């Protein structure tokens, strides 16, 4: 990799600078280089990795949705192959980013992650990037991509329920994203609603155990569960 | 669209 | 170029799609490909070219300013070479974009531009991209870069005053940007203020000649002149 | 910073 000659600590430092400068493609390249050094990642480093790729793929997803909408309207005056071609170009670049993230998780972040906070984080990430692949999938692969997302989310859920309190922000973010998977991807709106409700209620009952700062962290994510429940019901 | 987890 | 196999009309169509999808790097690559077909550009096409590169370089300038500020603070605990290295990386990519735009103008957009609306537009662009180079220049080249910006703006001004009414939006945008050059680059705040004032006053006196739609176009740019005068005085 | 020309 082009980052192979840079020190691990310098890559992490530059990822933090790239975040401040809103240079998320650079941030992702620096964090990919850091992962490829072969050492495990601290909590802060895992979050730098997630921030970088979430911003990159988020821009791609937003662009894909704009182009997909234009393409669908055109298929209800014939304008030639250009809309399809350009939607495909963006789609292929999005798939490539998802494949890069999944490859880092498989080589070798997940297999070395033994603590709940790291293992759940990475398995959630695996579910998320298969979910982004599912959003654009149509061929003989959508079903297998959906099942890969489901399997990663389910393993993360099983660990999170055994090893983390119901207010833990990683556990809450996982449940939130799995509920979105159910509603948007898996055609299971009832499962989505049930998961969001149970997650919210069990977190509410555990807030009394938390410090002022942890209370703020957990309630911020609980509000997203509530907002989705308002949209879905 | 449904809201997913935000960056921290 | 990688766009050499794509039709000119398809490149223009995809540039418009990229604009809608906020994919400005793609937009700039498509418009560079269109320029390299060798034909002159219509008014709409010139604006697509400008929108694309202004957004690309604007992001670079914003990132450079964040990094430059961090670097200056560090030079008032020693943190190693990383801040300087990463600021230099962004700077070099910004310079490369400016050089690409200037190369398109020199090969061969300016020399084939005979009408005032095209020639003034391109000469203004040349002033703008030398201005962006001047913002990051420090070595034995800042003076020559500044003089190149000044020369392009001055030629555009001379043509605009002879050939366009004082309310023409291209003429107004040129005067606005030349006033910013004077204030921010050339250390000539009095020249900046004088130019903005005379430009605003001469446009005000010509508004009576305009349709409702042209009045809206011209007054929108006049408001930027006024806002700068408020900031500068 | 001074305001420069906006896109149309
Ligand atoms: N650079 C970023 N985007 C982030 C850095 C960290 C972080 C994590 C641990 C230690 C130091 C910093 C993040 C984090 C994620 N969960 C909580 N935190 C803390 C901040 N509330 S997020
Ligand atoms: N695609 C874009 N960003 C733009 C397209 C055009 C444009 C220009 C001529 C004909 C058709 C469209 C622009 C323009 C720049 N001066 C005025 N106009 C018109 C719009 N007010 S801007
Ligand atoms: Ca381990
Ligand atoms: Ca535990
Ligand atoms: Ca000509
Ligand atoms: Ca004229
Ligand atoms: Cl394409
Ligand atoms: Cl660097
Ligand atoms: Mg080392
Ligand atoms: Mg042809």
């Amino acid at each position: 990799g082009a980052m192979g000659s840079m020190e691990r600590a310098s890559l992490i430092q530059k990822a933090k600078l790239a975040e401040q400068a809103e240079r998320y493609e650079d941030m992702a390249a620096f964090m990919k280089g850091a992962v490829e050094k072969g050492e495990e990642l601290s909590c802060e480093e895992r979050n730098l990795l997630s921030v970088a790729y979430k911003n990159v793929v988020g821009g791609q997803r937003a662009a894909w949705r704009v182009l997909s909408s234009i393409e669908q309207k055109s298929n209800e005056e014939e304008k030639g192959p250009e809309v399809r071609e350009y939607r495909e170009k963006v789609e292929t670049e999005l798939q490539g980013v998802c494949d890069t993230v999944l490859g880092l998780l498989d080589s070798h972040l997940i297999k070395e992650a033994g603590d709940a906070e790291s293992r759940v984080f990475y398995l959630k990430m695996k579910g998320d990037y298969y979910r982004y692949l599912a959003e654009v999938a149509t061929g003989d692969d959508k079903k297998r991509i959906i099942d890969s997302a489901r399997s990663a989310y389910q393993e993360a859920m099983d660990i999170s329920k055994k090893e983390m309190p119901p207010t833990n922000p990683i556990r809450l973010g996982l449940a939130l994203n799995f509920s979105v998977f159910h509603y948007e991807i898996a055609n299971s709106p009832e499962e989505a609603i049930s998961l969001a409700k149970t997650t919210f209620d069990e977190a509410m009952a555990d807030l009394h155990t938390l410090s002022e700062d942890s209370y703020k962290d957990s309630t911020l994510i609980m509000q997203l569960l509530r907002d989705n429940l308002t949209l879905w019901t | 669209r449904s809201l997913s987890e935000r960056l921290m």
